[PDB]
């Protein structure tokens, strides 16, 4: 039952990311962290499957997804900083001008 | 059992990432979720990935999150909302995703039920593979830079874009 | 396990089954001709039928007890 | 939260994961009924399409 | 193409009402979650949950009424007249639409429009 | 050893040229001696030259791009389909760059890093087209996406541009995570990431009763990611806001090139892999939703950029109808629709960038343009009638297929949706022609004449739009070639 | 590192040399190859000069454009020469020199 | 008759005049550009005709192979 | 078409993998004992 238990560990992290999106409509920083939780869960999936199949391709991709996650976080927080610097606040009511 | 302890720690720590009032605490609970993930990786025998999750996720990414969040001094009013009203929608979404994905492997990967018989005596050992064993580190390093070097280089291009975009978006030179 | 690279530095556990299935599919113009080799590869991947059979044995033991 | 609150939530999560273990064993125990039901539904579809082509 | 069923007009109506209630509950949850909370309610949690559950129940009720009356009238048409077509059913869609959505909207032109739309939708099938 | 890299000569050249331009820009923009010169136009001209040399290298080396295919097999796959897709992508990038010099000079947008990021994303889309493994596909998609996140926020003091970048990063990272979860399910279930291995594993079975739910959901999540990328409803709401909020040359670039590259990916992944019906029903239902929602939302718009965004959503619906049918003519028509929509969009954004020198924002700003600039009002009316699909303009071609497949794959509800949404689209397109020709406003806006680059591009695209149906043989032949080369 | 030059589409002309060495391909450069090289380099120098006038850096811009053109023109000439030696492009002169030496 | 060269030259001349008109310039501003456009349009039209001929040959080969693969089914 | 998998473009692994069949990292473990 090993494979199912590791899988459900990763799955709970993924669902927690989804819920964190669902539960933070005023908190866009936590939304970015929920996306990072989903990415972590996917990385875990790849590593667990690599072990389970005796195949190395899951580990190569896990390392590359690590690089991608780091780049995404750096750019994401830069955009957060310039959004805050322009507006003076992070409240969602100040980032809703574009619509229709 | 051990997997149950780690799963419970990660579940509570993740709830605290997505439910803490203070975003600094959220970033700190995220560090705990990454530590727990490192423990899981150690159980799978992948010690390189277990160390790298510590070095990159906690040592570098969480630090950046912490620096930004701490200097932002977010006020609790700008981000506060009551979440009792989302229990039904969270319930339906989470229940659909639970019933469908916590059991996606069950048809394909049927668990072996533990019997009251010693099945350890049927483990077949092949000593030929054990003469010169490879670590996780050198097994990965055998592939990254030769058979799959193009993806390695594309990842470098991704990092270059991150450096350029960070400078261009935020730099105000004195 | 279709790449061949094993996680301990040897041929993957399920590579030979993959290669049998692939070589069969390279000349058989009907996929049904290589069904047995395909389910051999997938059985190697997940051990579904082996574990199902062992669970049958365990269930019968519990029933006769 | 209080430290005791984090401890109690961990205990509850541990109980949840043991319950999930019981669910997994239940699903594993009913693979044979799934297989036998699938035998019927696929064979019904065969006997069906074969009869529908007799005419 | 349709030879997998066991039918039963009363069973059909009951199951249709039950499915209507389920879909209406889901729809009411979605609509409640899309909306913001009134400003007097931002700092207290319970009234938001009450409003969400009320919306769930009301939408479940209206959708159950539609999903029940539609098939009920469909069978009560095809039972007495005992002819199977798309005509049998265009009447059920119309009566469901008119009755339920005109009781809800409190308007007769809206009842006629809703029945007409449901009639065309059930006609295409 | 050196001759193996003949297969990556175009990419090597474009990447090295991008590095040279990055260094040149950063060295001479910081120079006190030259008084910190704005280098956006200089590096723009040099980068346009680099793109044209890359195009020369790629098109003149057609057989050499398939050299060492076994050595390069685990990294990418170059064939005729990729050859033509990459040529078209490079042409789109060259046109978009040529449309930016007036914006650089007059708004004084001085950042040369804009050109560098455009070139790096062009590299990423070039790698996207030749991707032949889920890993490589994801990496190239992420490179392209990160470049777009950064250029969407380029006007870093503007509320709109910062808002656009923030929504793009969150919705883009969310969709990428969903797609990556699908790749993990497929890998876990099949032990394979290469497209050939996935083809062999999945053909002959589809849903054979004992269907792998892991494979099925990997496919579903990957499909959701692709649909986000092509702005199909219900994964579309990021597009109008990002299109409006981004700087207009970014909007022009995001409208064309990513669609070419993602549709190449979709073809080589789905049409080539083998899950079957569900995959096409996904795209069928999303095409219908896209057509309806795009038509209604565009009818509601009062600003030019939003109208164009919603029009693009509707047109991707029309294009995806071709992928839904799953035949040779379906793929051919998808490719023809992509090509014609790209040329039309390039026409439309050339006009928009020309009018952005006097800050066009609303449809009503185009009042009395047939008096102040009659030939521009005619060129723009031709584009709007082409968008509406009025024969014998090039836009009819794509509309013709929609109904051809609807009556070919036997789908009359699709036909009815097409008739109603075509009528709605015609209405909101001819509303602009009414504004430029029939209205008599009290206050007029006089617009500055466009530069030579945009006038030449506009003249060429307008001649194509009016006269393509007279000599359509090359596009038909080449798209038939690409559709065949997907399998052989 | 195991390698394999074999192409997906077979060479349609006499294969003078399957995997010609770098210096052999460079020495195979013809008059047309040098014409392509020179045209690309000259156009690139010119574009560098013309686009450099407004920022005031016409000379450095000329050097940058010339470097881009030199790399691109050399790559193009190499492409053509190696394709001729490998039989992918019409290689009359390569075959005439091969059948004699 | 109506050769590709003449259609291309006319199209190129029309392209230079259209460009001048879209920029509110006299139709014949910079006539040497009108000559250049005529030449480039002629070259482009002739090359398009040659490319179309080549495309047809390639398509015929591809269609031959597809039909052979399909006829293999009934063996 | 009838058996796209049958075409030579689709059998790249079957011809490349034998060329790397002796590479450290993917050998049968007994190969080192006899060689």
């Amino acid at each position: 039952m090993d494979l199912i238990k590791y899988f459900t560990f990763s799955m709970i992290i993924f669902i927690l990311g989804i819920w964190g999106i669902l539960l933070n409509r005023r908190n866009i920083l936590i939304m970015l962290m929920s996306i990072e939780l989903m990415l972590l869960a996917v990385n875990l999936n790849f590593l667990v499957f690599s072990v389970s199949l005796d195949d190395m391709m899951g580990q190569v991709f896990a390392l590359l997804v690590l690089t991608v996650a780091a780049a995404e976080s750096a750019i994401g927080l830069a955009i957060f900083v310039i959004t805050f610097r322009v507006r003076g606040t992070i409240a969602v009511e100040f980032i809703n001008s574009i619509q229709g | 059992m051990i997997l149950s302890v780690l799963s419970s720690l990660a579940l509570v720590s993740g709830l605290m990432v997505v439910r803490a009032k203070n975003p600094v605490h959220s970033v700190l609970f995220f560090i705990l979720v990454f530590c727990d993930t490192s423990g899981l990786l150690l159980l799978l025998g992948l010690d390189f990935f277990a160390m790298i999750f510590l070095v990159v996720y906690i040592g570098a990414i969480a630090v950046l999150f912490l620096f930004v969040v701490m200097m932002f001094h977010i006020q609790i009013a700008e981000i506060h909302e009551e979440v009792l009203r989302y229990l039904p929608v969270s319930g339906i979404i989470g229940l659909i995703f639970w019933w469908e994905m916590f059991f996606i492997l069950d048809n394909e990967s049927i668990p072996l039920l533990p019997t009251q018989r010693n099945t350890t005596s049927l483990r077949y050992t092949v000593y030929a593979g054990k003469v010169r064993s490879w670590t996780n580190l050198e097994t990965l390093g055998n592939l990254l830079y030769t058979y799959y070097f193009v993806w390695f280089l594309v990842s470098s291009l991704i990092l270059l874009v991150a450096m350029i975009g960070a400078i261009v978006l935020t730099m105000h030179r004195t | 396990m279709a790449s061949g690279w094993g996680i301990t530095g040897n041929k993957g556990r399920c590579y030979d089954f993959w290669m049998d299935f692939s070589e069969c599919m390279s000349h058989c113009r009907e996929p049904k001709d290589c069904t047995l080799l395909r389910e051999d590869y997938l059985e190697c991947l997940h051990h579904s039928k082996e574990f199902q059979r062992r669970n049958r044995i365990y269930k019968e033991e519990q029933r006769k007890l | 939260v209080k430290v005791l609150t984090y401890f109690g939530m961990t205990l509850a999560a541990f109980a949840f994961w043991q319950s999930m273990d019981k669910v997994h064993v239940w699903i594993a125990l009913h693979q044979d009924e799934k297989q036998e039901r699938m035998e019927k539904e696929a064979e019904v579809r065969r006997v069906r399409a074969e009869l529908l082509r007799k005419a | 193409r349709y030879l997998e069923e066991e039918d039963g007009p009363l069973m059909k109506t009951i199951k249709g009402s039950i499915t209507g209630f389920g879909a209406g509950t889901i729809y009411g949850t979605i609509l409640a979650t899309w909306k913001d909370v009134p400003r007097v309610e931002r700092n207290v949690a319970l009234p938001g949950l009450i409003r969400t559950l009320k919306m769930m129940g009301t939408h479940g009720l209206t959708f159950a009424a539609i999903g029940g009356v539609y098939i009920g009238v469909e069978q009560l048409v095809q039972n007495f007249r005992s002819k199977r077509d798309f005509y049998n059913g265009a009447i059920g869609g119309f009566v469901a639409g008119a009755s339920v959505l005109g009781y809800r909207a409190r308007s007769i032109p809206t009842a006629i429009a809703a029945g007409a739309t449901l009639a065309v939708t059930s006609a295409l099938i | 050893m050196f001759n193996l890299f003949l297969a990556v000569f175009p990419e090597i050249f474009i990447i090295n040229a991008t590095f040279i331009l990055l260094i040149h820009g950063v060295v001479f923009s910081t120079s006190k001696k030259y008084d910190y010169p704005p280098l956006a136009s200089n590096v723009g001209w040099l980068g346009l030259l680099s793109v044209l040399i890359t195009l020369l290298l790629l098109a003149a080396g057609a057989p050499l791009l398939t050299i060492a295919h076994l050595f390069w097999n685990n990294l990418f796959r170059r064939d005729n389909f990729t050859y033509f897709c990459q040529i078209f992508l490079l042409l789109s990038t060259a046109g978009t760059i040529s449309m930016c010099f007036d914006f650089f000079d007059q708004e004084r947008f001085d950042a040369f890093e804009f050109i560098v990021l455009i070139l790096l994303s062009t590299c990423g889309m070039l790698f996207m087209i030749s991707a032949y493994d889920l890993i490589a596909m994801y990496l190239a998609i992420e490179l392209q996406s990160l470049c777009f996140y950064v250029i969407a926020a380029s006007k870093r003091k503007s509320e709109f541009s910062t808002e656009a970048g923030l929504k793009y990063l969150i919705l883009g990272a969310f969709s990428s995570g969903i797609l990556l979860f699908g790749c993990s399910m497929i890998y876990g279930s099949t032990g394979a990431t290469h497209f050939d291995q996935l083809a062999k594993i999945l053909t002959g079975y589809e849903i054979t009763g004992a269907r792998s739910s892991g494979i099925f959901m990997g496919i579903l999540f990957i499909a959701v990611g692709f649909l986000f990328k092509i702005t199909a409803v219900p994964f579309h709401m990021w597009a109008p806001d990002i299109y409006e909020g981004s700087p207009t040359p970014v909007t022009a670039f995001l409208s064309i090139a990513p669609k070419i590259s993602i549709f190449a990916n979709i073809l080589r992944v789905f049409i080539y892999g083998s899950y079957g019906a569900t995959l096409q029903q996904i795209f069928f239902f999303c095409s219908i939703a896209s057509m309806i929602l795009g038509a209604l939302a565009a009818m509601a718009q009062t600003k030019v950029k939003r109208l164009l965004a919603y029009s693009s959503i509707g047109h991707v619906g029309y294009i995806c109808i071709g992928f839904s049918c799953g035949t040779i003519e379906g793929i051919q028509s998808l490719l023809i629709g992509i090509f014609i929509y790209a040329l039309m969009t390039m026409d439309a954004f050339a006009i928009v960038l020309a009018l952005r020198q006097t800050r066009v924002k609303y449809i009503a700003d185009l009042g009395a343009l047939a008096k102040t600039n009659p030939i521009l009002a005619i060129t723009f009316s031709i584009t709007m009638f082409s968008y509406a699909g009025i024969p014998p303009l090039a836009g009819f071609c794509s509309k013709f297929y929609l109904f051809f497949a609807a009556l070919g794959c036997g789908a009359y509800f699709l036909a009815l949706v097409g008739v109603v949404t075509s009528v709605i689209g015609c209405f909101y397109y001819i509303r602009l022609v009414k504004r430029m020709f029939f209205d008599t406003p009290r206050t007029w806006i006089l617009y500055e004449p466009m530069d030579r680059n945009k006038s030449l591009l506009l003249a060429m695209t307008s001649f194509f739009i009016t006269l393509f149906l007279l000599y359509p043989s090359p596009l038909f032949s080449v798209t038939h070639q690409m559709a065949l080369s997907l399998y052989l | 590192m195991n390698t394999d030059i074999t192409a997906l589409e077979k060479a349609q002309y006499p294969v003078v040399d399957r995997n010609p060495a770098f210096t052999k391909v460079v020495g195979n450069f013809s008059t047309l190859d040098y014409l392509r090289f020179s045209t690309i380099t000259g156009i690139s120098v010119t574009v560098g000069y013309l686009s450099g006038i407004k920022p005031g850096i016409k000379g450095p811009s000329m050097v940058t454009g010339g470097l881009i053109g030199l790399m691109g023109g050399f790559m193009y000439a190499y492409q053509n020469s190696a394709g001729r030696l490998m039989g992918f492009f019409p290689n009359d002169g390569e075959v005439a020199s091969y059948q004699k030496r | 008759p109506i050769s590709a060269t003449m259609v291309g030259a006319l199209l190129g001349l029309g392209t230079q005049m259209y460009s001048n008109a879209l920029r509110k310039l006299p139709y014949m501003r910079h006539p040497w550009e009108h000559v250049v456009g005529m030449g480039l349009g002629a070259v482009f039209a002739n090359q398009l005709v040659k490319w179309d001929v080549k495309l047809k040959e390639d398509l015929d080969v591809m269609l031959a192979k597809a039909r052979a693969a399909n006829e293999r089914r009934y063996f | 078409p009838y058996g796209f998998w049958t075409f030579e473009r689709h059998n790249a692994q079957l011809r490349w993998d034998p060329q790397i069949s002796q590479v450290a990292g993917r050998r049968d473990p007994y190969d080192d004992l006899l060689e």
